[PDB]
Order: C-alpha cells, then structure tokens, then sequence
C-alpha cells in the first residue's frame, strides 16, 4: 500500500458492513464498482420513443417553440416499440452476447440503452454512446415504417434535434447524465458536468446515496484533472471515504446526534470533540481564553471536517426541508470552524468561497438557479476540488417540494431509466462490496 | 413582357442588352465614377490629417478600364453604384443586423408561475401593464430600487424597449397597446388564426436591447442584458426582497429555460456566442423577414425577400467581414437582390409550376425535382446566352450559379410544397450548369455543391437535418459566399407557396411584427435602396455625447 | 465552544451573539401581530399560505438521514420560505452583517443566511420565521435608530446619521419621534405603509452603543489592537496558503 | 499636505469631512442634478417620438434621497456626476475598447521566409516598404487586384491602418518612417534597450481595423480582416500569381502561426471569439496601458493608470455589460479612478515600504506578506473611520474592498518585486477588512477571496499560474466585479517599480506606443475625463452615409 | 531559465530559475514515474530520449477506464513533472508557480 490508513464502511442505515478496509481499496484507480459506475454512465442513453412519436406527429423538432408546417409524420412508434428496440440493438451490439442491454420502459414509451463497452475501449470519450443509439434507433424507426427517402430526415430531427446547426442535440428526444465534450470547463471536467437534480433523481432522493453518487463522480473527475497525482492524493482519498462513503460512520453519527434539536454550529461542536479524541488535532497554543489547535496530519483533519460539513448539510437543509440553504451551510460551517479552532476549512478555503459565488447566484438576478441546477462543471460552484456538489445533492434530496426546477421538473427522463440501474441507484452498496472484496489486494 | 431585367440593363449601358460587342478602355479608369472621385478624394484628405498613406487609384490595378455600373435594387426605381450597397457605407445593412443582434424572446409563463407558487402572489393584466412600464423605464439602463445609482442617457439608447404578444386576445386586447404585438392587427385573418393556436395562452416578451450597447459589445450581451432588467423590473414591480432565493428563478428562466436567442453559439475555430449570424437558422431567417405578412398573394415576391434579407447579413457581414473581412462580398450578395434577375427566373419558375402541376400539387419525389429544376436552370442559362449585357453585369460565375440555382431550388419547392426537395434542385442546377458552360464558381464554390445531393437526404449524426434547421454552421456551408442567404429563401418558398404563416418559428416571426423596429422589415429591399442613397437613420450613434 | 479569539468588548460580543446560552439582552416588546405587520408576507388573520402539501400526506420511502432529522414546524406543514433582512449601521450598530450569519447558524435550525455589506438577510420556513423575527427585533440583535428591517432600498450602512441619530432609509420605514424619543415603524420591510405604526423604543444611548458593539473602529475599539484577533485571522491565511501549494 | 482626498470631499458635501452627521430628504430627490434632470427630459421626449413610454423618475423608488454626488476623476481637476463615466455615456471608454477589439500583432518573420525561399525573390527594407504603401491603401477596405471591386468609403475607415516595428535600428532606419513604431523616440533609454534586445530582428506588424467594422462585428474578425489584407498586399506587392499555392503560407502564418491576439478565446458558458475582454490576459492589460513609458519615475501613477483602464474595461464594459448588462456597474470600478482615494493609500503604502524595505529589496516571502499588507489595510480602512464623507462616498462594501486591497497588494509588490506576493498581500487584505468591519463586498464578492490565499501559490491544472498569465478567465475570476482591474495593477506593480519596460509581453507594449490610436494610452484618466465632458471624438461614426 | 512563459514572445522580467532539468533527468523521470503510475511494474513507461532534453511518457490504461475521456494523459504527466522538477531542486513555494507555467502554459486562462 502506499498508505497505511484504515477506514470502517458501513451501510445506508449505520450499520457496519466491513472493518479495517485499506483506503486505497475505495480509490477510483482500484475499486471495480467505481469503474463500472464510471464505465455504466459512459455508456447509458435513455431513449423517449413517446416523445419522438409526437415530435414527429406534430413536426414539433428542433428546439423550444419550432415547428415545420406540411412535415407531420404520424407513425406508430410506440406500438411497435418492441420490433423498433430489438433492430435498434442489433445495430449497437458488437457481439450478440456483449454487453448491450435495450430494456423497454413505460410499456415501451421510454428504453434504457446501455451501448457496449467495447465500443468505448476503441473511442476516445463518451459521445458515441448518444450517436450509436440515436443513428440506431432512427435506422430502427425508418425500416419499421419504410419511411421514404424523402421525410426520414424528419426522423434524424425529432431523435436528435437541431444538430449539427445546433452544437448540441437541441430538441433531441434522448438524454444522457453526461454532457457533450465542448461544455467542459477544462480538460478532465466531463464526470463533473452532471446536473445535481439527475444524481437526486437517479437515486430515488436516498440521501445518502446520492451523497455517495455525487462524491464518487467528483472525486473520480480529480483523478482524470490530474488534481489526486502525487502529494494530493491522499487528501481526495480520505474526502471520498469520510464526506461520501460515510466511513467510520462519522456522518451518520453527526447526523444522529444534530438530528433533533441541532445546528450547523451544534455539529461543528461535536466534530472538533470527535477530532480531538480521535487525536487528529491538539491544542498548539493557549492565548487569552482561547485555544489555538494544530494538526500533523492536514488531509485527516480535512477529511473530518469534510465529512462534519456533510452533517451539518443534512442537519440545516434536513431541518427546513428545503435545499437552498445549502448554500449557507457550506459557507459557514467553514467560516465557523476556522474561528472556532485556528486550523483552516474544508479544502484550504476552496469550499467556503465556492459557497460565496453560489449563495449569490442562487439568491440573485445575475444567473445561476435553484441549488438542483448546478454541478461541478458549472462556473460557479468548479472551485472546489470534490468538497462542495456532493453537500448540494445531500440538500436536494432533502428537499421537499420548495423549487419551481425540481428533479421532477428537469430530470423526469433520466429518473426514468437510469434509477433502473443498480449500481446508479444505490452505489454505497456497490462501491463498499468491491472494496472488501479487493482489500488484501492492497 | 420585356424580361424583367431590361430596364436595368438598359440604364447600364449604351448598348441594347442583346448587342454582342463594346469598347472599353476610354472611360478614364476610376474618373468615370462619381463614388470613386468621392473617395480618392477622401484618401488624399484621410492621408494628410494622419500622416499616414491610405487610399490611393494608383497602387496595385487601375478600376474601371469596363463600365463601372449602377444597380438596380430589385422592387425599387433606385440605381446606385455598387459601392453604396456594400455593408460599411450602407448605414440600413447595418442596422438590419443590430435590430436582429439586440433582440432576444422571453418568456413571461415560468416567471408566472414562480409568483403564483413560490411567493402566493396574484397575477393579472394589471399587474403585467405596471410590470411593462417597469420594464420600459429599466431596459434602456435605468434604476428601480437602489439608491445613488448611474444611468444610461435616455437619448442614446431611446431604441430600446419591450412588448408582449399572447393568442389570448382577451389579454392581448386589455394591456396598453404601446407595449403589444397585436397578431390580429399585423397578420391578415387566416395566418393570425395559425400564429395565435400555436401561442395559446402563452405571453412573451419581446426584448431589444440598445444598438450603442450591441455594437459596443457582442450577440451574447442580448439574453444577459435583458434578463438583469427583467429581474429588476419583476422585483420592484411584484414586491420580492431585492435579492431572495426565489430571485435565481427568474434569472434562470429568463436567461435559460424561456428563452429563444436568435443564434445559437458556435465552435471553437469560429467561436462566438449567441446571437451572431452563424448561428441563426434559415427557417428563423425567412421568419425574420416580414415579406410574408404583406405580400403574402404573391408567393415569388415573399421568398426573394427573404433572399435579400439572407444574402446581405449571411454573405457581406458574417461571411465578408465576421469570417473575412477587407473590400469582402458585396456583389456575390448584390446577384441576388438587383437588377430584377432573380425575380425575372423565379417567376418563370412559378409559372410553369403552377401551369403544370399547380402550387404544392407536384408528387415531393425525385421526378418532381429533375423536371422542374432542370427546366427552370436551362431557363436562366439561355438568358446569359442571350443577353451579353446581363452575362456582363453577373460577371462571376458563383453569381449566376447562386441566382440559377435559387430560381431553380425555390420553384421545386413551389410544386412540392417541401423544402428539402427544393434543395434536392439547388444541387442538380449546379451539376448541370457546370456541365453546360464548363465552369461553375470560384475555387471553393461547390464544396457544399458536391457533397450536396448525397447529404440533402442523409440521416447521419452531422449530415442529416430538414433544410428549415441548417444554418452557416451546418459542416458543409460553414465556408463559402453564394449559398446561405438563397437557402433562405428555399426554406421560405414552400411556405409562402401553402399559405403558411411561419417556416420555423411562429415566435420568431411574430417578435419582427413591429414598426418600432429601427429597420422596416416588411420592406427589405426598399430599406437597402434607402441607405444607399444615404437616406436611412440608424440608431446607436454618439452625436449627442461629442463635440459639435 | 470558544467562537472567536480576542480581548475587546467587541470580541467578547461577537462570542455572545454565537452562543446559544448566552441570554440576549430583551430591549422592547412587540405583539405578535405586529412582527407579521413587519414582515409584510401576510395580513393578520390569513392562513400560511403552502409550497407544498403537509409531509404527513406525502408517501416518503425509507430514508435514514430524513429519519434522523426532525423538520421544523413551518417544514411539517409545507409552509413557504419568507426572509427578514436588516442593515446594521458601521457607527456602532449592536450587530453586523457577518456577526448576524454566524450567531443565526449557531441559533437557529433550518437558516438560509446571507451576508453582504449593505444588508443580511434570513430565509426559513414562514411561522418559523416569525419566532425567529421576534427575537430578531426585540433583543439587542436591533437598535432602532442604527438598525433597519429593509426588504429593498437598503442604502445606509455606510452613510453619515442624520441629526437625530437616526441611520439614512431611502423609504423612511423608522420615524424618530421627536416628542417621545421613540422609534416608530410606520411601513413594513418592503416600505407598504402600516395602517397603525409599531413602537420600537427608544434608541441606545452612546455609552451603550459603545457597550453592545461588534463593529472595530479606531473611535471604539480597533481591530488592530485586538492583538489575539489579528493573529488568528494571519495564522488561517498562512496555513491556507501553505496547504494549497503542498 | 492634506491627504489627497481632501479636495473632492470638500466638493461633495457642505460638511467638513470628518463631520459624522448631516441632513437628508431636503434635496428635491432627483431635481438637484443637472444630469437627472436631461434625462427625465430626455425620457418625455423620446416616449413622446416612438409612442412607449421609457425613462420616468417617479417609477420604483425616488433617487436622490441623499446627495447625488460629483466625482474627480484622479490626476485631474475634473469634476463630473457618476453618469457621466457610464460607458454607454463615455465616447472615451468606448474607443478605448475599440481600440483593443481591432488591433492584431502579425509577425512579418514566416513571412518573408515564404517570399525567399519559395518565391525565390529577395526582401529588402525597400520592398517591405512598398508592401507597407500597399497594405495601407488596402487594410482599410480598399482594392488592388481584380477589376469592378466596390469599396469602402476612406472618411468612414480613416483608422484602420499598418504600421511595424523591429529591435534593430539600422533595418527600422531604411523602412519609411511613417510606418514605423520608432521605439527609441518613444520609449526612455534604458526601457528601448530592453524592447529592442526582446525584438532583436525581427519585424512585426501592428494592424487596426475599422472602428466601423469591429462595432458591426466582433473582436474575433480582427485577425481575419487583417488577414485578407496582408494576403492582397503580399500578392500584389511581390507579384505572386493572384491565388497560387505559396498564398496560403501567408494566409496561415498571419491568421495561425505568427498572430499574437488581444484576447483568446473562451469557453462554452461564456462563449466569445478572440479580441474580446475576457481574453485579456491581466499582464498584457498593463502593457495596451502606456503610462509605464511616460511615468516611470513614480511606480504608484503607473500602477494606478493601470488599475483605471483595467477596472472600466472589465468592470464596467465586460462585467458590467457582456456578462451582465442593464444600469450596471459604473461606481464599483469608479471607486478605483476617482477621488485620488487609491492614490493616497497607494502612496502611503509605497512610502511604508520606502522607509522599511528600500523598493524590490524587502524578502520574497510571507513575513513580507504579513508585514506589509496588514499595515496599507489598516491605514486605509482607519481613513474610511476617520472621514465620514469618504464612507459615504465609498458607500458599498466591495468598492472598499477593492480600494484598500489594491493598496495593499500593490505595496506588497513595491517591497518583493514579485507579482505573486502582491497577490497574496490582496487576499490577506480581505480577509482583515472582513474581520475588522464584520461586512466585506457583495453577496457573491470572495469567491474569489476565500480560495485566494490557497490559489496563489498553487501549482495544480486549472489553480497554478503566476499572477501576469491570469486574467478574466481564470477560474475563480470568471464572475465578479471589484478584481480584475485591480489584479492589473497588482502585476504592473513589482514591474513599475524595478522599472522594468513591460509586464508580460514586449510586442504588446510597443503596439500600443502610437499617436495615430484614436485614444490617448498615455493618460487614461484623462481620456476618461475628456469622455466625461462630452470633449472626445470617437472614430466609427455614421454621419457621412446618414441624413444631414 | 529566461522567465518565457504563457505562449509566444511572452516574458516576466525578474522570475528567471535557473535549475539544472536535463542534467538531472534520470532521477526527475523516476520521481514523475512514481507518480504517474498506478501500481509498481504496471503499463506505465517513461523513457529518456536525446540525453535527457526529451521524454517519453506512457500514462497507465488503467487511469483511462475509470475516466471519460483522454485528458488524464497530459494533466497527470504535467503535474507529474511539476511536482518532480519542484522536489528535485527543493523550490519554494513562491516560485514553484513558474514551473508550472514552464510546463502547461497559460492555462486556464487560455
Ligand atoms: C436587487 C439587488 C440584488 C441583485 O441581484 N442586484 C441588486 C440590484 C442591482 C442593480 C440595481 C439597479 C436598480 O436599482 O434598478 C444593478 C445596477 C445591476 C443592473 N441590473 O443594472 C446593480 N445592482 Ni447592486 N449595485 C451596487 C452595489 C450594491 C450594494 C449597495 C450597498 C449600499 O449600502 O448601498 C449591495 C450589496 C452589498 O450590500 O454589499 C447591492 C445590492 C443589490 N444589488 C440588491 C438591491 C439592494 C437594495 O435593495 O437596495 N448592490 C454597491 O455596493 C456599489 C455599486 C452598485 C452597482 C452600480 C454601480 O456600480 O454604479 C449596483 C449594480
Ligand atoms: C454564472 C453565469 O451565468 P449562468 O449561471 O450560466 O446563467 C455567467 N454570468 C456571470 O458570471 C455574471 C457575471 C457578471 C454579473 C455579476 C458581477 S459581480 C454567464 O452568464 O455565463
Ligand atoms: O480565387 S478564389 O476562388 O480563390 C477566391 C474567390 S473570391
Ligand atoms: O445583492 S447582491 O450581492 O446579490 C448584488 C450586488 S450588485
Ligand atoms: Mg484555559
Ligand atoms: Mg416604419
Ligand atoms: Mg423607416
Ligand atoms: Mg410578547
Ligand atoms: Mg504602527
Ligand atoms: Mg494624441
Ligand atoms: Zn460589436
């Protein structure tokens, strides 16, 4: 092992599932449930075979409010949804045993498209997951009907929208978690452009696993940015396990005890009594009445004030039942603790100004949105390298009907089909298995 | 019937348009033309007060050893020289594409919504007229809530402003009219009819932000602008804290997710944001232009009008300038809105069409496509033939491959009533006039002509798209002069040929519909003719903030 | 927990405001109904209006950190999210923007706190907001002559007092009564006019003001004599340094 | 002597500056300022014309509850309402950005490497003269190949012009002089010695397009433009066939390989071509401003000129506008150019550091860190304390912040000669104001400011890179007002005072030495005064092509 | 050694390092190695061309399967080298900035 640490995982509900497990163990270069969750949203489509009926019944394609008055087609697509989804698989499989799912939903209204991963170990990223199952079904749709040379690119349009006028799929009739690789903000940042109200959706609004989906997404981006190489991986290692795999059950028994009665500053008490009996941090200097704490490990005292800031989330937006104090939370969780103890906040700052940028623009009238609009590819809330978005979907799954954009409201299609997916919909289960499966590997 | 280029031809030379043979050479160069004594004038009075040479006849070649023509601008009795339609002395050009640039759609149905959920508070048209004249002090850069704030002088900007429209004319009829699009005083009865079923009950803003901020600034400054004014005026007008987070709601929905730009954002090697040219659709094009609400008996008239429109912005200010620059393309755009030639082949095309088969009544097949496109390319090329002074007017050969081809493209779509089958013609007019002259464009002409048959009915991921949703940054006419602005008017043909009120966007359309537009956009062509006789006012300009 | 380093009064005010069994000072009384007139959300006598349906009627799956964490009152019955926002003013206002963040975090359950030079505002569930905004206005949080209740307009921090003392509004929400020496509000927080005006009392005397405050100034108390204070705030800016680079 | 505030507060206010009380709502709201008062004319005036109702002061709420203040202009005796430095309101600062937006560096190096050794033909100061006569009647829109070319009026584009530059004076000597950027007449001695070793010989361009064309289009046209016309020039000028292969070596050497733009290009979210404000990296914004060149023996005016260009032009033109719009931000970037404020506590600390240090001679490190900024912010925030009239004059939080973190960094960077320790000096600013004040900036103003102290010495992907190679598009400043002008002036700093003759790129600092820029960059504040006052005449007008 | 960082003819007066890279290759290269490999004797290859002036570098396919798309390759050798250069030669936290522009450039501001 590179490092000696040991951390205890537990399950969704608190209890112990695998003791003494090597931190290295849950890395995203060696855990194999993270690189088939990573792998799995690569290579997942969901596919709307209803609304690509009534885009082309209306010839309502490409983009808000357009329409091509003499191009309606009206095909029956979603009565012939099985034949159109098994010529569509066809096509995508490389092998007839690979592994290509094409699963039909909804009474065959919306497929769950799962292209092979073969097709990506030969690509360079992630788009051929969009173009192999919208050149696929669009093929699928013109042989069902023998749809003439003359209206199929009606099909193309209503599948895949206005591009390539457009440089996204504007209107498509598909949708994926991932986004296309022109909106990254830097190299390495796709894993990051992945909306928070799709992670609540995807699992089903369990708080915790969306914690864990969120923190394993930005910490997996960290490794891909270059950021956890060298002297700062073991920093985003011990992130990943205390804030997003609850290791040690130290959000869970933050959370247990702040649940009833307490406060953002109730649980910062109660991190720093656990960090000081754990000996993470001591007292350096004693001023006027005041304690000043040092630590000779600060990627183990980020780490637990990581995971409090995590607890302090479910605890202040639990309370309110509403997400947009998120915002706050991570502001001064870390404004507080660093008065409180001397010793700096969750990622050296990083955490508190991200809290900065985005209370403003969730709160304003410059841009930005609801708390479920954001993700770690957005301007605002990029700055922190990990510790941040996870907080924010904790606060949107906690949500309970408080904003006009909603996972309901902008993620109903993506709910649909990839919360079908096990190691989506609940990867603390996933991730803490593989983990005590490889742990004399280490 | 003379053709209908003759008057035109005949102001242009001595000759009779059909005389095969001229002099040249005794014209003394550039001295034969009022506009060239004009700026070698200028060059010589440029040169002397900055100390640095400029204009100059004599480096490089000598103009003017031919005839230095005028053009007609089709529609009108205006004949100017060349020079004056070319977009930087052509103070209506440039107006056009700022009234297109500061203009961006916004919904009012999300914000709505926000106030009635989210705050508990009523919405009516009462509370929307206080919000309209809210937003028409805030718009042009005025404060509604904070004290010691700084402000835009009302003057410079008095181009700014927003109005609605709805299909519900109960509420459309019930707020001032000063801030509404009125569909049924604009459209005639049955296009009102299509444009109020697609709006509904929906209510949208119609934003235009200031030229001199537009031309200070870029496309993209458009949405932002209008939604910070927008969130101010839904501020102090509905009673929210200056600031909450149920604020952020208004900001995303006027900015992301009930907005309609007019372009969308393009790629790196062209970067640029919203609200540039190349990214503006040809269906949002045709609906631009508002030839459709007036001339809508005749639909040749309606379509070339929106080949005027496309012609300028797409070939002499994006593809001239924006992706060029220099002297640039005035007259590879120019082909298309003068002389009346276009309009002379259009029309042939229409009438045998209509004798044939009748509008929109021809199979939308391939035979439809090589019957008419062939006849109507055979039809221009014999008037080249014919008429040596229209073959010496549309000198280059990507002019006349554009006109021919927009003559032969528009008229397939006026038998088949479909789009696409009007581009089908487009390209077989290009493959047979290369084969019957044994030339086509310039070097770079026919990437897009080439690759064009097989890609008008491909489905492939970026091939594949109907002619309404291409654009300048669809792969293949990314590049080059003498296409975008004619695709235009091939996605306007078979509309106008239906009846149809819109080609694309029904909102689009209806947001032009507005005579408080600096440009008239009803009247394309006579707005060219304008400026070039130095006639038209545009706005933006900083007289009143500089010296006498 | 120790809140904040420091010896001045200011200091040891900054730690009050934080801690939860300090006792705030109780300076004023006001009724119930005029905190809602204050607020402005709703009329005395209307029903909280909703966001969303009771969670009792909802249909939850299995959640244990929902479980574990017991919503607040105005949450269980689906109430909307309301604000009261202040402006403290820099001449010794008894609170202040940041002051006002931490302490509501340290306070109270389910906040969304916002700070900013000119105003800071809390966001919460409305009948919970409304027990909040008592104590908000009625202990030494507020002063009535150098604090505001302002949902706009909020201009004043920073500006010069009139010669009553009073802090600038640009809506002139609080009147000082020349005749009573009492503050009265006469608008609400986003400057409707109240059909009957509440008394606020009387200002703080400067003796007082100089007793309550958490602003440093070289007049009062400077930051830079607050030797401790200042050493804090330089340890944090080395060690965030020296973490980012290795 | 008084500190250098003094004068504009006894302007301001009847009170002495130290008076901690006074009397407001006695002032006629918005009828004490002359400016208010031409706009409320000016909106009944304009809503008459175009019948929709536009500036009214009675909507919202009543401005001028307090004194409308004037405002100085710093280094001058110019006093003018806030309005008056609005960009929208300034001729001033719109010509200063389009002097920016046109202006491209072309290297003439791959170039005449072409022209010898695949042209197989000879350069000589005397041909490269005769290319600059050519590409100074071309540049501007003008031909000098083809026959029947329409051109641009010479009046309407007198700007646009090529001018070049070479460290070697004997070869800049025998070019014609008035194309030539002579470094020696315009930089002092030791400051041309340095530019010229930095060039050595190699010779490049500096080219301006129309201000006409760049307000039309974009920032990202310059490069193009200036492209085509260095390919007609190198055609005619060195008689090329008119399109041979060799052509588009200069095609891809002038637009790809010897370019040097403004401004790059940026990301998606925020998408924009080249030449735009975001682009501008901080360090290449210190050298566009001259002052270095004019003022080097006072490090604090060259600093502080620095911080004027940056704080309007990405404060109150990119922020302000392109990313936001509306009334927007002229006084959070007026509180870094006005009233000396930044002066005296930039002096003050300059002085500090003088006494303590000797400038460039204090350790590189934190205690210097420590030492420096902590005492520049605590005299600044103790002015605000000790003058009631300058807090109400700075009376938001974030221009306070700005103001004494400026000071402050800058200082830092007299004692290292190290941009990066300035920075850091900024963060530590905020980070005492914010505990001495219990308030900072805006709701949204440290983002920047609490990931500032671990981001500046940094070495990671998308947080390391010295101060000079930052700019709007790092991430953590890619949103905020109140920083990017200032962080200019932070990296001239350690550079002005070690007298070094740039900051970031030699080229850059030549290119803007030119008396033929319509704005002056020698003296930005005064330009922004003579804007102010309606005294400057900006380049691009439409006058002559409009109605008399 | 000449302060020419951040893209063409750019230059900071007064941040020249003058650190001896190529005559220290070897053990450069195998401090980056250590870093950029996932585990010992797995894909990764860094080898030494032209007497240290060049090398080539091989990032583990491993670090591509749990990643999106290809970037990994050069921001994990980049930093790789960053932080092999900043250790070999012990240089401080004030200037180790200028090793990262001396390697990666103007990003993220380009
Ligand atoms: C509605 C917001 C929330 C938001 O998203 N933007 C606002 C308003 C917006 C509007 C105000 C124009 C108007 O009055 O119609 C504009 C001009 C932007 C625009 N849309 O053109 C702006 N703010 Ni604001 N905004 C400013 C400022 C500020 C200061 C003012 C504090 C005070 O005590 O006066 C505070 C933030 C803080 O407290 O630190 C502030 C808040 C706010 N800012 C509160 C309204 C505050 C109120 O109710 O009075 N701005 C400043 O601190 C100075 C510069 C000033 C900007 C105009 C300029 O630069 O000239 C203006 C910049
Ligand atoms: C955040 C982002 O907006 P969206 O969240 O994408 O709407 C961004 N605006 C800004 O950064 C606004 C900055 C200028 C106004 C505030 C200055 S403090 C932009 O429009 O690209
Ligand atoms: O001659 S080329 O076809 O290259 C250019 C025509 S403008
Ligand atoms: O009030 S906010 O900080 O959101 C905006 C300041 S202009
Ligand atoms: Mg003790
Ligand atoms: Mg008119
Ligand atoms: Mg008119
Ligand atoms: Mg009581
Ligand atoms: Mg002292
Ligand atoms: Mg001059
Ligand atoms: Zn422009």
């Amino acid at each position: 092992a590179k490092f000696e640490d040991k951390v205890d995982l537990y399950d969704d509900r608190g209890n112990l599932v695998e003791e003494q497990v090597p931190l290295e163990a849950l890395s995203p270069l060696r855990n194999p449930a993270i690189k088939s969750i990573v792998q799995g949203i690569k290579r997942t489509v969901a596919v709307n075979l209803e609304g690509i009926e009534n885009a082309l019944k209306t010839a309502k394609v490409g983009g808000p409010a357009c329409k091509i008055m003499g191009r309606e087609l009206d095909l029956d697509i979603v009565g012939n949804a099985e034949s159109i989804a098994a010529a569509a698989k066809e096509m995508i499989q490389v092998t007839e045993d690979d592994d290509t799912n094409v699963e039909l939903l909804g009474g065959g209204k919306r497929a769950l498209v799962q292209v092979p991963s073969a097709r990506f170990d030969v690509a360079a990223e992630y788009s051929a997951a969009p173009l192999v199952t919208a050149t696929a079904f669009v093929q699928a749709i013109i042989n069902e009907f023998d749809v003439s040379m003359y209206d199929a690119n009606m099909v193309k349009a209503a599948v895949l929208g206005r591009y390539p006028q457009s440089v996204e799929y504007m209107g498509a009739n598909i949708a994926t978690m991932l986004d296309i690789p022109q909106k990254l903000e830097g190299p390495g940042y796709a894993l990051r452009n992945i909306m928070v109200n799709h992670v609540v959706a995807a699992t089903l609004k369990n708080t915790l696993q969306a914690a864990a989906l969120s923190t394993i997404l930005e910490q997996t981006a960290m490794f891909e940015m270059g950021d956890a190489v060298g002297a700062f991986e073991r920093m985003h290692l011990l992130g990943l396990a205390y804030q997003g795999m609850n290791a040690d059950n130290l959000v869970f028994d933050l959370v247990k005890a702040n649940g009833k009665e307490g406060t953002v500053g109730s649980v910062i008490a109660d991190l720093v009594e656990r960090a000081l009996e754990d000996g993470v941090i001591k007292v350096e200097k004693e001023l006027t009445d005041y304690k000043v704490y040092g630590t000779d490990d600060l990627a183990m005292w980020n780490a637990y004030a990581a995971a409090g800031l995590m607890a302090a989330t479910m605890v202040n937006q639990g309370a309110a039942r509403a997400a947009q104090g998120v915002s706050s939370t991570l502001l001064y969780y870390n404004d507080l603790i660093e008065f409180e103890t001397g010793l700096p906040s969750v990622d050296f700052g990083k955490v508190e100004g991200t809290a900065v940028g985005f209370s403003f623009f969730s709160h304003s009238i410059y841009g930005g949105g609801g708390p479920g609009i954001f993700n770690g590819n957005h301007i605002v809330t990029r700055h922190s390298k990990g510790f941040a978005i996870p907080c924010v979907a904790a606060a949107m799954a906690l949500d309970a009907g408080t904003q006009m954009f909603s996972p309901e409201a902008t993620s109903g299609l993506i709910k649909e089909v990839f919360s079908q997916v096990d190691e989506f919909r609940e990867p603390l289960k996933y991730v803490v298995e593989a983990a005590a499966e490889i742990k004399n590997e280490i | 019937a003379d053709k209908l280029f003759i008057n035109a031809l005949k102001k242009k030379f001595e000759e009779s348009p059909e005389e095969k043979k001229t002099t040249f050479y005794t014209l003394g160069g550039w001295k034969q033309s009022e506009r060239k004594t004009e700026f070698v004038n200028a060059g010589k009075e440029v040169a002397a007060k900055r100390g640095i040479p400029q204009y100059n006849p004599d480096i490089g070649t000598p103009l003017g050893q031919r005839v230095l023509m005028p053009y007609q601008v089709s529609t009108t009795d205006t004949y100017v020289e060349g020079d004056d339609l070319h977009f930087v002395n052509n103070a209506a050009m440039q107006q056009m594409w700022d009234d297109i640039r500061r203009t961006v759609i916004v919904g009012l149905n999300h914000a709505h919504a926000v106030i009635e959920k989210r705050l508990g508070k009523e919405v009516t048209p009462e509370t929307i007229t206080h919000y309209l004249e809210t937003v028409n002090h805030a718009m042009p850069g005025a404060a509604v809530v904070q004290e010691h704030m700084v402000e835009t002088h009302p003057a410079l900007v008095a181009d700014s402003y927003v109005k609605v429209f709805t299909g519900n004319d109960e509420i459309a009829d019930e707020i001032d009219p000063a801030f509404v699009i009125d569909i049924n005083k604009q459209f005639p009865e049955d296009q009102a009819e299509t444009l109020k079923a697609e709006v509904g009950d929906g209510i949208w803003q119609v934003v235009r932000i200031p030229t001199i901020v537009s031309r200070t600034c870029d496309g993209a400054t458009t949405s932002r602008w209008s939604a910070m004014q927008i969130g101010m005026s839904m501020i102090s007008a509905y009673k929210q804290a200056a600031g909450e987070a149920a604020t952020g709601d208004f900001a995303y929905a006027a900015k992301h997710a009930e907005v309609i730009h007019m372009g969308t954002y393009l790629p790196v090697r062209r970067a640029r944001g919203e609200n540039e040219p190349g990214g503006v659709p040809f269906g949002y094009l045709a609906d631009i232009c508002q030839s459709s609400r007036v001339n809508y008996e005749d639909p040749v008239r309606v379509s070339l009008d929106v080949v005027a429109t496309g012609a300028m912005l797409y070939d002499q200010i994006w593809l001239g300038s924006y992706m060029s620059g220099g002297v640039g393309f005035t007259q590879y755009a120019t082909a298309a809105y003068t002389d009346n030639i276009l309009d002379d082949f259009t029309y042939f095309g229409k009438e045998y069409v209509e004798d044939k088969y009748g509008l929109c009544e021809a199979p939308n097949n391939m035979d439809t496509v090589l019957d008419v496109a062939t006849e109507v390319t055979f039809y221009g090329l014999e008037q080249y033939e014919e008429y040596p002074a229209l073959l010496e007017d549309q000198f280059g050969g990507s002019q006349r491959a554009a006109v021919v081809a927009a003559a032969a493209g528009c008229s397939t779509a006026f038998a088949t009533g479909n789009a696409q089958t009007g581009l089908s013609g487009w390209y077989l007019s290009m493959y047979l006039h290369k084969e019957q002259h044994s030339r086509l464009g310039f070097y770079g002409y026919d990437l897009q002509d080439q690759c064009g048959a097989s890609n008008v009915f491909s489905i492939r991921g970026d091939e594949g798209l109907p002619l309404e949703l291409r654009g300048p940054n669809y792969p293949n006419y990314a590049m080059n002069v003498g296409h975008q602005g004619e695709y235009a008017g091939i996605s306007q043909a078979p509309h106008a040929a239906r009846g149809d009120a819109f080609v694309f966007n029904p909102l689009v359309k209806i947001a032009f519909a507005d005579d408080n537009l600096v440009f008239d956009f009803t009247n394309v062509r006579g707005e060219f003719a304008k400026g070039a006789l130095r006639e038209f006012e545009p706005a933006g300009e900083r007289a009143l903030i500089t010296p006498a | 927990a120790q809140y904040y380093p420091g010896t001045t009064k200011v200091a040891q005010n900054r730690r009050n405001f934080c801690n939860p069994e300090y006792e705030l000072e109780k300076l004023r009384e006001i009724s119930d109904e005029d905190v809602v007139k204050i607020l402005g959300h709703r009329a005395p006598g209307e029903e909280y209006p909703s966001v969303h349906p009771p969670l009792e009627e909802m249909d939850e799956p299995e959640d244990a950190i929902r479980e574990m964490v017991e919503p607040i009152d105005g949450a269980k019955a689906g109430d909307r999210v309301r604000y009261i926002q202040f402006t403290d003013s820099m001449y010794f206002a008894p609170a202040q923007p940041y002051v006002r963040s931490r302490a509501y975090l340290c306070r109270y359950r389910g906040a969304d706190a916002g700070t900013l030079s000119g105003r800071q505002i809390i966001e919460t569930r409305e009948r919970d907001l409304e027990k909040i905004s008592k104590e908000l206005l009625e202990t030494e949080f507020f002063d009535p002559a150098r604090s505001g209740v302002r949902g706009k307009s909020v201009h004043g921090h920073s500006l010069r007092l009139d010669e009553d003392g009073m802090m600038f509004d640009m809506l002139r929400r609080q009147i000082y009564n020349k005749d009573t020496g009492r503050v009265e509000m006469v608008k609400n927080q986003i400057g409707d006019e109240l059909d009957e005006p509440v008394d606020l009392g009387e200002p703080l005397d400067e003796e007082t003001l100089m007793e309550k405050t958490t602003i440093y100034r070289v007049d009062g108390e400077a930051y830079r004599d607050d030797v401790e204070a200042v050493e804090i705030m330089q340890r944090i800016h080395v060690l965030r340094s020296q973490g980012g680079f290795n």
